[PDB]
RNA sequence: CCCAUGAACGAGGAAUUCCCAGUAAGUGCGGGUCAUAAGCUUGCGUUGAUUAAGUCCCUGCCCUUUGUACACACCGCCCGU
């Protein structure tokens, strides 16, 4: 079922935290990244558009993710936090910090923390006009 | 009447400056005129530093920082209160805020 | 959820649209004394003892 | 012969600790035989906090517009059938007397967030007095409504009021209402 | 309906012998059923592991991409696939009052591996400099880039992948470039910024066995 | 004033007015008007007080800087077949 090898050591996964300003993704996956353990977003925890990116929704999603990973044998997590990136914003959304803190607070062990938002060497045009969005 | 001697931008001895996009509205603003903020912030907020540190596998990990360069149009930089309007005399002060 | 005795060092002020929470800074006495800030409600007088049932609740300021 | 009341005393009730007198404080002139000492608890903040919790408990039944403030009422309430229960018990009611209310108490209340949004509340706390006595005020409403249009009336709840008074364990009702709100708003930590 | 993790086996990922730490973690795959086989499912998945998790006395800002080549005995055997620096490290070395010089070469090793090494170097301010900015002139930058390319080519094309990675572990090439460019313009933070493999020779099982000790 | 003849008989469209301790509210009494004419007002005691020792969100005010094509001063000025 799970790795019951060397109970005294850590089993490491990778948590890809995608914190956009619309909602937040808490995605724990294999060490290589190909196999996924569980992905719980903030939108499957709140029934309203606005709170999809809220810190509370991210805390709930991270709690469920950590519960599933603990019941699946994974004990420690490497963090790969990303914002939307591209030509859009590079600042992580409101739920990133709360998701990370909820992962740490719910009995998970944190490994290396890395920021992986996609940064262009230079990009295509942004979705706004030349005068920007005026609201 | 001329409000600023540099016309609100930092262009001397050249004709054209490549534009950039405001981080808020995506307005096309010249790079010299745009208001630039370099934010070096910890990935883990100060409230969560202790909780992340305890759950760390490695002792003495020193958490990474975030390096984001912010470009602002004049409208968004004024609205966000990064810059404020100043008096006719204090406008000339180019020293960055002591913080 | 330990019970820790901490003394108020300074009272910052109120927050909200109309003002409904109070900010104080409390310092521990027997936990390798360090300065931690926390919002608070009700009469918490000048330099009284605020009881921490938990060492993780912070005050998000401004 | 400095024994408190005509029955209690201040020479055998000791905790050997001088950090836990926030509930019962009988060591000076503030000791009261009968709570009818008059006074104004609204003259200044930190003065209704300076109240003895017995006096706050009995007086804070000063609600409706017709029974508001009348100290004769509270003194008659706490005298009548208390004079009976003292000679009718004989044993110590101390167990329940302390052990339901005075640590039923909650541990956190909440506050408003930002500038708008009435959908959740940021969890805070106070040095125990304000939260315990906010539970006490909601319990004033609760014991009233347990009498208000109800069967067990005023001037006869002396057992439950001594419970609401004395010291340290958990069985209350409006306090578990406050604890439901406690957990709900505490999900924000 | 059907729990998909009840049909999943766990596998051990092994680092090449060039690293002190051998077991770099664990990995999953669905059991061999019908057409799909477990071994094919673990033959191209890449593990980016910090060097401090590979060598116990090294720096943590260097990451190595290790790709599994074959699986035997439920152990996944990996090989060097790429090297990189952490985003925070690279963003930290890019300051505002200095020149950053970048170079890259496509150079093959002696065992058929074709690599693209990326080198980055920054102009250093002297300990008694009063001038705010330290900028190399364009010819100085070109000379520094030429020296970077020459040193990388000299350090890669003569050795095979094993010694190339052994040089990468302490970044010998970066220190060599920093030493060589000291007389053109004193450089500050010289690193082999990134290594990506463009093409590899045909798989040889014996070569991989000699690679894992 | 009395026969007790029984009236949604126990916290209130949109909009809101006043109020922080002897506030509010209940309650009576006295002056003015007057023929002891008060449901009004001006005072006076009596019972007696839940909530708050804060904020600039709404309505406004003030001690600054800034913009203005306004000066009858934003209820301004002003553009369009």
């Amino acid at each position: 079922l799970g790795p019951q090898v060397a109970e005294g050591e850590n089993v490491f996964g990778v948590c890809h935290i995608f914190a956009s300003f619309n909602d937040t993704f808490v995605h724990v996956t294999d060490l290589s990244g190909k196999e996924t353990i569980c992905r719980v977003t903030g939108g499957m925890k709140v029934k309203a558009d606005r709170d999809e990116s809220s810190p509370y929704a991210a805390m709930l999603a991270a709690q469920d993710v950590a519960q599933r990973c603990k019941e699946l044998g994974i004990t420690a997590l490497h963090i790969k936090l990303r914002a939307t990136g591209g030509n859009r914003t590079k600042t992580p959304g409101p739920g990133a910090q709360s998701a990370l803190r909820a992962l740490a607070r719910s009995g998970m062990k944190i490994g290396r923390i890395e920021d992986v938002t996609p940064i262009p060497s230079d990009s295509t045009r942004r979705k706004g006009g030349r005068r920007g969005r005026r609201l | 009447t001329k409000k600023r001697r540099n016309n609100g931008r930092a262009k001397k001895g050249r004709g054209h400056v490549q534009p950039i996009r405001c981080t808020n509205c995506a307005r096309c603003v010249p790079k010299d005129k745009a208001i630039k903020k370099f934010v070096i912030r910890n990935i883990v907020e100060a409230a969560a530093v202790r909780d992340i540190s305890e759950a760390s596998v490695f002792d003495a990990y020193v958490l990474p920082k975030l390096y984001v360069k912010l470009h602002y149009c004049v409208s968004c930089v004024i609205h966000s209160k990064v810059v404020r309007n100043r008096s006719r005399e204090a406008r000339k002060d180019r020293t960055p805020p002591p913080r | 959820q330990p019970i820790k005795l901490a003394r108020v060092t300074k009272v910052l002020g109120r927050t909200g649209s109309q003002g409904q929470c109070t900010q104080v800074r409390v310092e521990f006495m027997d936990d390798t004394s360090r300065s931690i800030i926390r919002n608070v409600k009700g009469p918490v007088r000048e330099g009284d003892v605020l009881t921490l049932l938990e060492s993780e609740r912070e005050a998000r300021r401004l | 012969d400095i024994k408190l009341f005509g029955k209690w005393s201040t020479d055998d009730v000791q905790i050997n600790d001088i950090s836990l007198q926030d509930y019962i404080a009988v060591k000076e002139k503030y000791a009261k035989y009968l709570p009818h000492s008059a006074g104004r608890y609204a003259a200044k903040r930190f003065r209704k906090a300076q109240c003895p919790i017995v006096e706050r408990l009995t007086n804070s039944m000063m609600m409706h517009g017709r029974n508001n403030g009348k100290k004769l009422m509270t003194v008659r309430i706490v005298k009548h059938a208390f004079e009976i229960i003292h000679l009718l018990t004989g044993e110590n009611p101390l167990q329940v007397l302390v052990n339901a209310i005075i640590n039923s108490g909650p541990r956190e209340d909440s506050t408003r967030i930002g500038r708008a949004g009435t959908v959740r509340r940021q969890a805070v706390d106070v040095s125990p007095l304000r939260r315990v006595n906010q539970a006490i005020w909601l319990l004033c409403t609760g014991a009233r409504e347990a009498a208000f249009r109800n069967i067990k009336t005023i001037a006869e709840c002396l057992a439950d009021e001594l419970i609401n008074a004395a010291k340290g364990s958990s069985n209350s009702y409006a306090i578990k209402k406050k604890d439901e709100l406690e957990r709900v708003a505490k999900s924000n930590r | 309906v059907v729990d998909p993790f009840s049909k999943k086996d766990w596998y051990d990922v092994k680092a090449p012998a060039m690293f002190n730490i051998r077991n770099i973690g664990k990995t999953l795959v669905t059991r061999t059923q019908g057409t799909k086989i477990a071994s094919d499912g673990l033959k191209g998945r890449v593990f980016e592991v910090s060097l401090a998790d590979l060598q116990n006395d090294e720096v943590a800002f260097r990451k190595f991409k290790l790709i599994t080549e074959d699986v035997q005995g439920k152990n996944c055997l990996t090989n060097f696939h790429g090297m990189d620096l952490t985003r925070d490290k690279m963003c930290s070395m890019v300051k505002k009052w200095q020149t950053m010089i970048e170079a890259h070469v496509d150079v093959k090793t002696t065992d058929g591996y074709l690599l693209r090494l990326f080198c980055v170097g920054f102009t250093k301010k002297r300990n008694n400099q009063i001038r705010k900015t330290s900028y190399a002139q364009h010819q100085q930058v070109r000379q520094i880039r030429k020296k970077m390319m020459e040193i990388m080519t000299r350090e890669v094309q003569t050795n095979d992948l094993k010694e190339v990675v052994n040089k990468l572990i302490p970044d010998s090439i970066g220190k060599d470039i920093e030493k060589a460019c000291q007389s053109i313009y004193p450089l500050h933070d010289v690193f082999v910024r990134k290594v990506k493999m463009l093409k590899k020779p045909k798989f040889e099982l014996g070569k991989l066995m000699e690679l894992h000790g």
